[PDB]
C-alpha cells in the first residue's frame, strides 16, 4: 500500500491520472505471477483511433500482507486532448532482470475508469505517507475475467465525472474494437499457413527433407510425420498471440523462433531468439540451427513443430525428420507501422 | 582471562605479585653507594644511594652439531648464501637388463636424469638496546661510581648478545626438524610402497586398490603401537618387531653412504635418529636398554668459499659451481676417465672426511643389528613455551545412526535382555559413551537445531543442482501433472470422453515406487526410480517446459504417509502406530469382531441395491431421514436377520443418524451395538489427537491446525452435502479458491451468485412449484451453481467426517470403493410411477410386491429381499421435491502452511483436493442386479482412496471393458484418473497412501496406523514430535570429528638431507628516544640427497583425548543466517523451541545430520565407510581422468565399490541434487570431508604426488585448536594437524546403542553380546585407537 503514494510523487507529474490498482492472488493464480521483490514492472497504453503508441514508464509493485490481499500496483491512465477514450488498452508488462520471464497483462479504460467513479527560511518537508484511506472498488477484467480491486483515494472536482470520449459512426463492433490486436495477428497467421499449403501444390503434395536425420524404417511413422504437419496447420491458425516470433522480427531492431505444442501436449514458448545463427538458407547454415538444443529436439523427438523466421519476414515450418516448408509472412508498409507502434 | 593465556603462566602470576608485596620501591634492591655532598655533608642535605638487582642468565642449549640429530643431515658452512639464488643436483641413473631368450621385445639402453632443487629458510629475532644504556658505552669515566655504571651496561649488551646466538642455535634445530618432517611420511603408508613386492607390476587400477586396503588395514591395527604394548602378553616383542619395521622401510640410499660421518666408539656407523619426546623416550630405554652412550663425529661445519676460479664465473656469469678443481681436473686432465667407485670417493666426500674428529654423548641404542641413536628435543621447546612438533594433533572423524527399522524376520542371539523384545517398541535414540564415560543420549529434540530450519525445506536449491546433471531431460507422458479445468457438470460426460477408446494406460513416477519394495530400489538395474529420490521431504517429476526440452520441479509430500514402501514400509508405519497409542493412552472401542462385520459388508457379492437408493434420497440430511426412520429400520433388520452383515455403511451421516436418533429397540440390539463402536471409536481418535497437538498456538492460528492433517480444516472430507465451502473462507488464513467448473470462487461476499441454498423441506412448502421449473428449463451441463443444504456450526463437525472416510473405511473395506454418482429425477420416476403408489385405492398398510408390476422395482426389491408397507415408499417419494441435481466436483485449491510454502515452481504453493458434492462412495454392487445400477448410478473416480476398478467396473459396462481389455489397470494404485478429476502430483493424498489401505490386515492397529500416517511432515510438528519421543519418518547419521595428542617417534636415516648455514646478519630497524632495536636474520638452505623417502614418522602415545565425543547439533541458524519463513510470528517460534560461561568435559563436537531412509541397512555402519552412501576412493582409478572419477561418486548405473549388490545406502545424500549434496558440498561442517567435489578430486593424481603433499601441504579446511566451538582454521602458524580420513574418505563407527541396556551387556561380556537384538542394534567401535570403557567398576577395553 506504500506502492500507491511512491507512484503518485514520480510516475505522477509523467502522465495523466493514476490508475491505483490492487490484484489479488485470484487474478495472480491466472496469469501465474511469481512474487519475487526483483520484477521491474513497465507499462504502455496502446491507443485505438490514433497513432498508438505511448512512453513507457517503470511502475513499482509491491506485495501486499495483510481488507483485500494481493500485489499492489498504479497504473498510468494518459488523456490526449483532455479526455480519455473508452476502447483503450492500457499494457502492463512483467519482467525478471536476470532470469527468463516475460508476461504481457492488459487492462482497458472503461474497467478503470468507470472503476474511478464513486529570519530563517522555514523548507517544505513532504514525506511518502499512508495517511490517506482507500475505498476499494469492485472491478473484473476483460480478457481472462478475474477480479481486481481499484483505490480511490481521497485529495471543478466534484462538479463533472472523469471525461470519456466514446466512438462514432462509422464503426467495428466493439467486441471486434475490443479485440483489436487478437483480429489483425490471427489473419497474420492465417494467411501465413495459405503460404505453407501453397508450397505443397507447386511441389505436388510432397515434404522434402532439409536436415540430415535418418529415419527408421516403418510405414506407420512414414504416416506419422505427415501427420504432424497438418496439426501444425490447426495450431498455426488458432493462435493468435501478442507475443510471436514475427511480430519480434518485424520489430527487431538474428532468427526469431518458436516452437509448438502439437495436439495440446505443451504450452507454446514463443518468441526464441537464435542468438549466432544467421538464417541464409544454404546447407552450411542449417547445422548452426541443429546446434541449438531445441531443434535437436523438435526433429529427432516427435510432438513438437517448430518455426524459424528470418528477419526478411521468410519462416520455415520444421517438422519432426528434418522435413520443412519455406512459407512467407506478408507485411505491407501500412501494416510495419501499425505493429511496431503499438507493441515495438 | 588474559593471565592464563599469555605464555610463562607460572611466572606470570608470580611476577604479577609485585603490585602486592612492593610497598617502597627500593624493597628488592640492594644498597651498594652512597654519594654525599662532601665528606659528611650534612644530617640535614640530600644523600643518594645506589642500588643493585639481581639477574639471572639466559639458560643456554646445546649447539647443533653436539645434538644427534646431525646424523641425520650433512653440515656444510656456505659463508654468503644470501647471494645464491638457486641450486640443483643433477643425477644420471643408469639402468641395466635383463637377456632372455622369450619372444618378447629386448631392451635398448635407459637413462634417468633427475633434478633436485634447494629450499631456503629465513630466520629473525630481535634485539633491544636502551638508548640509556648505549649513551653510558661511550662517555668517560673517572669515578668509582661510573666504573660500576659502565660494568652494569656491558653486561646488559651482552646478555642481549647471548640471547640473540641462542635464539639462532634454536633456529636451526628448529629448521632442521621441520624440513625432516615435511619430508616423512607415516608408516601405513610406506610400509606397503618401501616394499618392491605389490609394484613389481606397474601400478594398476587393481594394484592401487590392494594397496588402499593396506593403508586401512595398518591404520587400525598398528597404530599407538606403545600403547597397544601395555596390554598385550608379548610386549618387548612386539614393539621391537615394530619399531624395526621403521627401521627397514626407510630407504638407505643416499650418495653419502661411503662417506663415513658418524660412528660408534667401537667402530661400526650410527645409522640413524629415531627421535621422541620425553615421555617415549623414557619407555624406550627399558624396553631397550642403552648399548654405548657415546659417538664419535666431526666437530666443525665443512667450509665451502667461492675462491679464485669460481669467483670469476660468479661475478661475470651468474653461476658458480662446488668444487671447481675437481671439474677441472676431470674434463682437461682425464678426459677419458671412466667413473669407477673407489677414485671418485675422496672427490664425493665434500671435505668432510678432512674435518677433526670429537667425542659426543649421545644415547645409542641396538636395533636388530644397527646401532640408532635416541634424543628428545622436548627440553628447548618446553624452555621457550613454544609447542614441540613431535606433538602432533591427529583429527579422526567418526560416525553412528540413531532411529532405523531392522525387517521383517527379526532374529536375536542373546539370552540376557528380557524387557525389550516387543515388535510394538521402537527405539527413537542412540546411546553414545563420551570421553569421562558418561553414556549419553542422542534424541531426535538434541536433534532439532537442524532439522527445523529452511535449507531443510526447499527444492529451489536442490532442482537447480538436478538441473545441472541432467540438463535435458525427456518429458514423455505428462500424466499426472496438472488439472485441466474444462466447463461441464455433466461427470458423466467427463468420465465417458477418457475411456471410450484407450488403449494405453500409463503410470507416473510416484505410482511405481509405491510397490516396489526397500530392496529392489537400491539395486543399479534401476536409475529413474533412484534418480529422483533426491529430497526426503519432497516429491520430483519432470515438467515439460522450456520449449521442447524438460525440466525438473517438485511438490511437498504433506504427509509422513506419502514416504513411499522403500523408505518406510509397511510394518514401521504400524510400530510408529503402535507407538501413537502409548503416548496418548487412548482405548480402541472397535474391536476384532466388528471390523470383521465391515469387512463382510465390503466383500458382499450380494449387497442390496436398494439401501443406495434410500441413501441418494436422504443425501445427508437431518428433515429428510426422521420422515423415513420407519423405513431404514426394516431395510437394516431385514439385512441383519437374512445374513450376519449390515447395512448403511457407505458414508457418514448414515452411520452417525442410526447411533444418534433411535435410542430404542428398532434395530436388533446385537446389531445396533456395533454401529455404537463406530461412533465410540471415532471420538476416541480425535481425544487422541488433541493431546499430541497441544494447547499453545503460533499466532493467531492454533498448533492443533498445524501438526497433524486430520485436524487442518483445509482438508475437506471427500463428500460434501452442506455449505462446507463458505464456512472454510471465513476462518482461513490460507486463501482458498473452489473452482466450479470455469469460474473462480474467491470471497463470501459472492456467496448467492455461486452457492444455492436449500433449507428444510417444511419451510420450502411455498416455492416448491420454483425448484421444479429449474429441473426442466436450465442447462445443467453449464450451470455452474451447485446446490447444499445450510450447515449449522453447532450440529456437526469435521474431525468425525475426516477420520471415517479417510482412516476407517480404507482400513476396512481395504480400498473397494468408488465415487458412485447419482442421477436423480431418474431415480424417483422408478418410485413414483409404480402404480400402487399412485393409485389411492391400494391400502396404504399393505405388502408391495403384491401390486407391483414388471418393473425395475420388482427387480430392486427382489435384491434387498424387502416387503414394506405402500405408506413406506410414498414417503421416499416425497423426498423428490428438495432433491438436488446432478452430482457435481468442486476442486478446493487452498494455499499451504507456513512450514511447506517452499516450492519449485508457481503453482507449487498450492495444494488442491476434489470434492463431490450430492454423490456418495459405494462399495461393489452387486452382480444380480447391475442392470438396475445401469438405468440409475454412474462412477467418478477423484480422489487416490476413491477410485477402485474392480468398483467402478461394476457401475458401467465400458469400464469394465477397460479393465478386461488391459489387466495393468486392476489394481488401485495404478488405475488412471480422468485429468479433469485429478491430478495426482497437486494432491494432498498422493498414491503411497493408497498403496497402504490396499495391503493392510484391517487389524485394530491397522486404525491407529493410519492416523499416525496423516501426520504432517514439516517443522513445527517436528517439536511436537520431538517432546514426546515419538518417530517421524526419516532416521538420521550422525558425523563428528575428535583430536588426540599423539606423541610421536619419527626415524630418520643416516646423512640423507645437507645443510648450507649461512652467516648472521645483524640489521638495525628502528632508533627511538626510548630505545634501539635490531634484527638478525640468518638463512639457511637445505636439500634432499636421497630419491625416495628417507624419514618415517609413527603416532606413539596417545597423550591425551582433547576434543570429548558427546552429543552437540550444529544449530544452522548460526551458518545460514539470512533464511527465514514467509511469516515471521512462526520463524520466531521455531527459532524459539530449538535455541557457555565453561565447558566440563572438554572441547564441543560438532554432530551433523544426514537424514537416511528407514530401511537403511545395520551393516553398512558397523563396517568403516563414509555417510554418502557411495565409497569416494579416487586413489583407485587412472591418474588425471577426472570423467573417470564422477562416475564413482555419482554414477549410478553401476554398483558402488563398497557392495557388488546394491548401488547406495542412502538416495537421499548420495546423488546429484540430494540433500546431502545441496547441503554440504557448497565454523566447521565434518561432512565438508566427504560431500565436497572439489576436494575429493585432489587425490585423483598419481599416489607418490599424494604422499608428497601428505606431509607437506595442510588439507582442506580442517578444525581449530583449543576453542569451544571447534572453528575453521586459517592461517596455520603453529597448527599441527594430521586427518588420515581426507585422503581415504571413511569415518570410523562409534559405541551406538538402540536402548540402555544392550550397552549394559556389552559391558558384562565382551564376545557373547548380540550385535543385532530384535528391535535393537549395537555397533561395536572400529577405531584406530582403543580405550578403556569403564561405566562402574566393569571394563572393555
Amino acid at each position: 500500500m506504500d506502492a500507491h503514494a511512491i507512484n503518485e510523487r514520480y510516475v505522477g507529474p509523467r502522465c495523466h491520472r493514476l490508475a491505483h490498482v490492487v490484484l489479488p492472488r485470484t487474478f495472480l493464480l491466472h496469469h501465474a505471477i511469481p512474487l519475487e521483490p526483483e520484477i521491474i514492472f513497465s507499462t504502455y497504453t496502446r491507443f485505438s483511433r490514433s497513432p498508438g503508441s505511448s512512453r513507457r514508464l517503470v511502475v513499482c509493485g509491491k506485495r501486499v500482507l495483510p481488507s483485500p490481499s494481493g500485489l499492489a500496483l498504479s497504473l498510468p491512465l494518459f488523456s490526449h486532448d483532455g479526455n480519455f477514450h473508452p476502447f483503450d488498452i492500457s499494457v502492463l508488462r512483467i519482467s525478471c532482470p536476470g532470469s527468463n520471464l516475460s508476461l504481457t497483462v492488459r487492462f482497458l479504460y472503461l474497467s478503470l475508469v468507470v472503476a474511478m467513479g464513486a529570519p530563517p527560511v522555514r523548507l517544505s518537508f513532504n514525506p511518502v505517507n499512508a495517511d490517506v484511506p482507500a475505498t476499494w472498488r469492485d472491478a473484473t477484467n476483460v480478457y481472462s475475467g478475474a477480479p481486481y480491486y481499484v483505490c480511490v483515494y481521497e485529495r471543478e472536482d466534484d462538479w463533472l465525472p472523469i471525461p470519456l470520449s466514446f466512438p462514432e459512426e462509422p464503426v467495428p463492433p466493439p467486441p471486434s474494437l475490443v479485440f483489436m490486436d487478437d483480429l489483425f495477428i490471427n489473419t497474420k497467421q492465417c494467411d501465413f499457413v495459405d503460404t505453407l499449403e501453397a508450397a505443397c501444390r507447386t511441389q505436388g503434395y510432397t515434404l522434402r527433407q532439409r536436415v540430415p536425420v535418418a529415419i527408421p524404417r516403418d510405414a506407420e511413422i512414414a504416416d506419422a510425420v505427415k501427420s504432424h504437419f497438418l496439426e501444425a496447420c490447426l495450431v498455426l491458425r488458432g493462435l493468435a498471440s501478442e507475443a510471436s516470433a514475427w511480430i519480434r522480427a518485424a520489430t527487431s531492431p538474428a532468427c526469431w523462433m518458436d516452437v509448438l505444442g502439437l495436439w495440446e501436449s505443451r504450452p507454446h514458448t514463443l518468441g526464441l531468439e537464435l542468438r549466432g545463427v544467421n538464417c541464409g538458407g544454404t546447407d552450411g547454415d542449417w547445422l548452426e540451427i541443429l546446434k541449438q538444443p531445441d531443434v535437436q529436439k523438435t526433429v529427432s523427438g516427435s510432438l513438437v513443430a517448430c518455426v524459424i523466421v528470418t528477419p526478411a519476414l521468410e519462416a520455415w515450418l520444421v517438422l519432426p525428420g528434418g522435413f520443412a516448408i519455406k512459407g512467407r509472412y506478408r507485411a505491407s508498409k501500412e501494416d510495419l507501422v501499425f505493429i511496431r507502434g503499438r507493441y515495438g | 582471562a588474559t593471565l592464563e593465556q599469555r605464555p610463562f603462566p607460572y611466572l606470570a602470576t608470580e611476577a604479577n605479585l609485585l603490585t602486592q608485596i612492593k610497598e617502597s620501591a627500593a624493597d628488592g634492591l640492594f644498597k651498594s653507594f652512597q654519594l654525599l655532598l662532601g665528606k659528611d655533608a650534612r644530617e640535614g642535605s640530600v644523600r643518594f644511594e645506589a642500588l643493585l638487582g639481581v639477574y639471572t642468565n639466559v639458560v643456554e642449549f646445546v649447539k647443533f652439531l653436539e645434538t644427534a640429530l646431525a646424523a641425520a643431515c650433512v653440515n656444510t658452512e656456505f659463508k654468503d648464501l644470501r647471494r645464491m639464488i638457486d641450486g640443483k643436483i643433477q643425477f644420471k641413473i643408469s639402468m641395466p637388463t635383463i637377456a632372455h631368450g622369450d619372444g618378447r621385445r629386448p631392451n635398448k639402453q635407459r637413462q634417468y636424469i633427475v633434478m633436485k632443487a634447494c629450499n631456503k629458510h629465513h630466520i629473525g629475532a630481535e634485539i633491544e638496546l636502551a638508548a640509556a644504556d648505549i649513551e653510558l658505552l661511550f662517555a668517560e669515566k673517572e669515578t668509582p661510581l661510573d666504573f660500576t655504571e659502565y660494568a652494569g651496561a656491558i653486561k646488559t649488551i651482552t646478555s642481549a648478545l647471548q640471547f640473540g646466538m641462542d635464539a639462532l642455535e634454536r633456529g636451526l634445530v628448529d629448521t632442521v626438524l621441520a624440513v625432516k618432517l615435511r619430508h616423512a611420511p607415516p608408516v601405513f603408508i610406506l610400509k606397503t610402497l618401501g616394499d618392491p613386492v605389490y609394484s613389481e607390476r606397474g601400478l594398476k587400477k587393481a594394484v592401487k586398490s590392494d594397496m588402499v586396503s593396506m593403508f586401512k588395514a595398518h591404520l587400525i591395527e598398528h597404530s599407538f603401537f606403545l600403547d597397544k604394548a601395555e596390554l598385550m602378553t608379548r610386549g618387548k616383542q612386539y614393539v621391537l618387531t615394530m619399531l624395526s619395521d621403521m627401521l627397514a622401510a626407510v630407504c638407505e640410499d643416499t650418495v653419502f653412504k661411503g662417506v663415513s660421518t658418524y660412528t660408534t666408539a667401537s667402530g661400526q656407523q650410527v645409522a640413524g635418529v629415531l627421535e621422541t619426546t620425553d615421555s617415549v623416550m623414557r619407555r624406550l630405554m627399558n624396553l631397550l636398554g642403552q648399548v654405548e652412550s657415546a659417538m664419535s663425529g666431526p666437530a666443525a661445519y665443512a667450509s665451502y668459499v667461492v675462491r679464485g676460479a669460481n669467483l670469476v664465473t660468479a661475478v661475470s656469469y651468474g653461476r658458480a659451481m662446488r668444487n671447481f678443481e675437481q671439474f677441472m681436473a676431470r674434463i682437461v686432465d682425464h678426459p677419458n676417465a671412466l667413473p669407477s667407485v673407489e677414485g671418485d670417493k675422496a672427490a664425493l666426500a665434500d671435505g668432510h672426511d678432512e674435518i677433526q674428529r670429537t667425542r659426543i654423548a649421545a644415547s645409542l641404542v641396538k636395533i636388530g643389528d644397527k646401532f640408532v641413536a635416541i634424543e628428545s628435543l622436548q627440553r628447548m621447546y618446553n624452555e621457550t613455551q613454544f609447542p614441540c612438533p613431535l606433538n602432533r594433533r591427529i583429527q579422526y572423524t567418526y560416525f553412528f545412526p540413531v532411529g532405523l527399522h531392522l525387517p521383517v524376520p527379526r532374529y536375536s542371539t542373546s539370552v540376557s535382555v528380557r524387557g525389550v523384545e516387543s515388535p510394538a517398541i521402537q527405539s527413537t535414540e542412540t546411546w553414545v559413551v563420551n570421553k569421562n564415560n558418561v553414556p549419553l543420549c542422542f534424541g531426535y529434540q538434541n536433534a532439532l537445531k537442524s532439522i527445523c530450519h529452511p535449507r531443510m525445506h526447499n527444492p529451489t536449491q536442490s532442482a537447480q543442482a538436478l538441473n545441472q546433471a541432467f540438463p535435458d531431460p525427456d518429458g514423455g507422458h505428462g500424466y499426472g501433472l496438472r488439472y485441466e479445468q474444462t466447463p461441464n457438470m455433466n461427470l458423466f460426460r467427463t468420465f465417458h470422453q477418457y475411456y471410450m477408446g484407450k488403449n494405453v494406460a500409463f503410470v507416473p513416477d510416484v505410482a511405481q515406487k509405491a510397490l516396489v519394495t526397500t530392496e529392489d530400489l537400491l539395486h543399479p538395474t534401476s536409475h529413474r526410480l533412484l534418480r529422483l529420490e533426491v529430497h526426503p521431504f519432497f516429491d520430483f517429476f519432470v515438467h515439460p517446459c522450456p520449449g521442447a526440452r524438460g525440466s525438473y520441479r517438485a511438490t511437498h509430500r504433506t504427509m509422513v504417509g506419502n514416504i513411499p514402501q522403500p523408505l518406510a514400509p509397511r510394518e514401521f508405519q504400524e510400530s510408529r502406530g503402535a507407538q501413537f497409542d502409548a503416548v496418548t493412552n487412548m482405548t480402541h472401542v472397535i474391536d476384532q469382531l466388528t471390523i470383521d462385520v465391515i469387512q463382510e459388508t465390503a466383500f458382499d457379492p450380494a449387497y442390496p441395491l436398494f439401501c443406495y437408493v434410500i441413501e441418494a434420497m436422504i443425501h445427508g440430511q437431518e428433515e429428510k431421514f426422521v420422515m423415513n426412520m420407519p423405513l431404514i429400520a426394516l431395510v437394516i433388520q431385514t439385512y441383519w436377520v437374512n445374513s450376519g452383515k449390515l447395512a448403511f455403511v457407505n458414508s457418514y451421516h448414515m452411520v452417525r443418524f442410526i447411533c444418534t436418533h433411535m435410542g430404542n429397540g428398532s434395530i436388533p440390539k446385537e446389531a445396533h451395538g456395533h454401529y455404537r463402536k463406530i461412533l465410540g471409536e471415532l471420538i476416541a481418535l480425535e481425544q487422541a489427537l488433541l493431546k499430541l497437538a497441544g494447547h499453545e498456538t503460533v499466532g493467531r492460528t492454533p498448533i492443533t491446525h498445524l501438526v497433524s492433517a486430520l485436524l487442518d480444516p483445509h482438508l475437506l472430507p471427500p463428500f460434501a452435502y452442506h455449505d462446507v465451502f463458505t464456512d472454510l473462507m471465513q476462518k482461513s488464513s490460507r486463501q482458498p479458491i473452489i473452482k466450479i467448473g470455469d469460474q473462480n470462487y474467491d470471497n463470501p461476499q459472492n456467496r448467492a451468485t455461486f452457492i444455492n441454498l436449500r433449507g428444510r423441506m417444511e419451510d420450502l412448502v411455498n416455492n416448491l412449484v420454483n425448484i421444479y421449473q429449474t429441473r426442466v428449463n436450465e442447462d445443467h451441463d453449464e450451470r455452474h451453481v451447485l446446490d447444499v443444504a445450510p450447515l449449522d456450526e453447532n450440529d456437526y463437525n469435521p474431525v468425525l467426517e475426516k477420520l471415517f472416510y479417510y482412516v476407517l473405511m480404507p482400513v476396512c473395506s481395504n480400498g473397494h470403493m468408488c465415487g458412485m454418482g447419482v442421477d436423480y429425477q431418474n431415480v424417483a420416476l422408478t418410485l413414483t410411477y409404480n402404480g400402487p403408489v399412485f393409485a389411492d385405492v391400494v391400502n396404504a398398510q399393505d405388502d408391495i410386491l403384491l401390486h407391483l408390476e414388471n418393473g425395475t422395482l420388482k427387480d430392486i426389491l427382489q435384491a434387498g429381499d424387502i416387503r414394506p408397507t405402500v405408506d413406506m415408499i410414498r414417503v421416499l417419494c416425497t423426498s423428490f421435491l428438495t432433491c438436488p441435481f446432478v452430482t457435481q466436483a468442486a476442486r478446493v485449491i487452498t494455499k499451504r502452511d507456513p512450514a511447506q510454502s517452499f516450492a519449485t515452481h508457481e503453482y507449487g504453493k498450492d495444494v488442491a483436493q476434489t470434492v463431490l458434492v450430492n454423490g456418495f462412495g459405494a462399495f461393489a454392487v452387486a452382480d444380480r442386479s447391475r442392470e438396475a445400477a445401469e438405468t440409475m448410478f454412474y462412477p467418478v473416480p477423484f480422489n487416490k482412496l476413491y477410485a477402485d476398478p474392480l468398483v467402478a467396473a461394476t457401475l458401467h459396462p465400458l469400464l469394465a471393458n477397460y479393465v478386461t481389455r488391459l489387466p495393468n489397470q486392476r489394481n488401485a494404485v495404478v488405475f488412471n484418473v480422468p485429468s479433469n478429476l485429478m491430478a495426482e502430483y497437486e494432491e494432498w493424498h498422493k498414491s503411497p497412501v493408497a498403496a497402504y489401505a490396499a495391503s493392510c490386515q484391517a487389524t485394530p492397529g491397522a486404525i491407529s496406523a493410519m492416523v499416525s500416517m496423516h501426520q504432517k511432515l514439516s517443522a513445527p510438528s517436528f517439536i511436537c514430535q520431538a517432546k514426546h519421543r515419538m518417530h517421524p519418518g526419516f532416521a538420521m547419521t550422525v558425523v563428528r570429528t575428535d583430536e588426540v595428542l599423539a606423541e610421536h617417534i619419527l626415524y630418520c636415516s643416516r646423512a640423507s638431507t645437507s645443510m648450507f648455514v649461512g652467516l648472521p646478519s645483524v640489521v638495525r630497524r628502528e632508533v627511538r628516544s626510548d630505545a634501539v632495536t635490531f634484527e638478525i636474520t640468518h638463512e639457511i638452505a637445505s636439500l634432499h640427497t636421497a630419491l625416495g623417502y628417507s624419514s618415517v614418522i609413527a603416532p606413539a602415545h596417545v597423550a591425551a583425548i582433547t576434543t570429548d565425543m558427546g552429543v552437540h547439533c550444529q544449530d544452522l541458524f548460526m551458518i545460514f543466517p539470512g533464511d527465514a519463513y514467509q511469516d515471521r510470528q512462526l520463524h520466531d517460534y521455531i527459532k524459539m523451541k530449538a535455541g557457555l560461561p565453561g565447558l566440563s568435559h572438554g572441547q564441543l563436537a560438532t554432530c551433523e545430520i544426514i537424514p537416511t531412509p528407514v530401511t537403511s541397512d545395520v551393516a553398512y555402519f558397523q563396517t568403516p565407510s563414509n555417510p554418502r552412501g557411495r565409497a569416494a576412493c579416487v586413489v583407485s582409478c587412472d591418474a588425471y581422468s577426472n570423467e573417470s572419477a564422477e562416475r564413482l561418486l555419482y554414477d549410478h548405473s553401476i554398483p558402488d565399490p563398497a557392495y557388488e549388490c546394491r548401488s547406495t545406502n542412502n538416495p537421499w545424500a548420495s546423488q546429484r541434487g540430494s540433500l546431502g549434496d545441496v547441503l554440504y558440498n557448497i565454523m566447521y561442517s565434518p561432512c565438508r570431508q566427504f560431500f565436497h567435489k572439489e576436494d575429493i578430486m585432489r587425490y585423483n593424481r598419481g599416489l607418490y604426488t599424494l604422499v608428497n603433499e601428505y606431509s607437506a601441504r595442510l588439507a582442506g579446511a580442517p578444525a581449530t585448536s583449543t576453542t569451544d566451538l571447534q572453528y575453521v582454521v586459517v592461517n596455520g602458524t603453529d597448527v599441527f594437524l594430521d586427518q588420515p580420513c581426507h585422503m581415504l574418505q571413511e569415518a570410523y563407527p562409534t559405541l551406538a546403542a538402540s536402548h540402555r541396556v544392550m550397552l549394559d551387556e556389552y559391558m558384562s561380556n565382551k564376545q557373547t553380546h548380540a550385535p543385532v537384538h530384535m528391535g535393537q542394534y549395537l555397533i561395536e567401535e572400529v577405531a584406530p585407537m582403543k580405550r578403556l570403557l569403564k561405566l562402574g567398576n566393569k571394563v572393555v577395553y
